[PDB]
């Protein structure tokens, strides 16, 4: 997730954890604050998608 | 029996003996029912006769 | 559940639930999109399950 959309051709580098919950946690990792970067999965014998 | 459906509604009744005038009114009742795009509509009014 | 209003935000902030995992639906769009039926199923399940 992000704070909003992106303007065209804009690049983001921020890695701070967004408050995905409801309580203001002041940027502490854990519940209600999920890390906004998760990776792909590349298996060579899986679906084409 | 009554089951396996998605509606229930109870409110002020429509058909009322509102005459209370020893006749000469007869409480004319006219009702229209129609179904368009999933909407059931009822129109009515009570008038002297 | 039908013919309701759904304050899923209130249920998101009124108690402490282990997992707010909605599959294919974002918690943000709970107050925006309108549906027709709600199925509420709830029982006791093992933690390993």
């Amino acid at each position: 997730f992000r704070k909003s959309n992106l303007k065209p051709f804009e690049r983001d580098i921020s890695t701070e954890i967004y408050q995905a919950g409801s309580t203001p946690c002041n940027g502490v990792e854990g519940f209600n604050c999920y890390f906004p970067l998760q990776s792909y999965g590349f298996q060579p014998t899986n679906g084409v998608g | 029996s009554a089951n396996n459906c998605t509606f229930e509604y109870v409110s002020q009744p429509f058909l009322m003996d509102l005459e209370g005038k020893q006749g000469n009114f007869k409480n004319l009742r006219e009702f229209v029912f129609k179904n368009i795009d999933g909407y059931f509509k009822i129109y009515s009014k009570h008038t002297p006769i | 559940i039908s013919n309701c209003v759904a304050d899923y935000s209130v249920l998101y902030n009124s108690a402490s639930f282990s997992t707010f995992k909605c599959y294919g639906v974002s918690p943000t769009k709970l107050n925006d999109l309108c549906f027709t039926n709600v199925y509420a199923d709830s029982f006791v399940i093992r933690g390993d399950e």
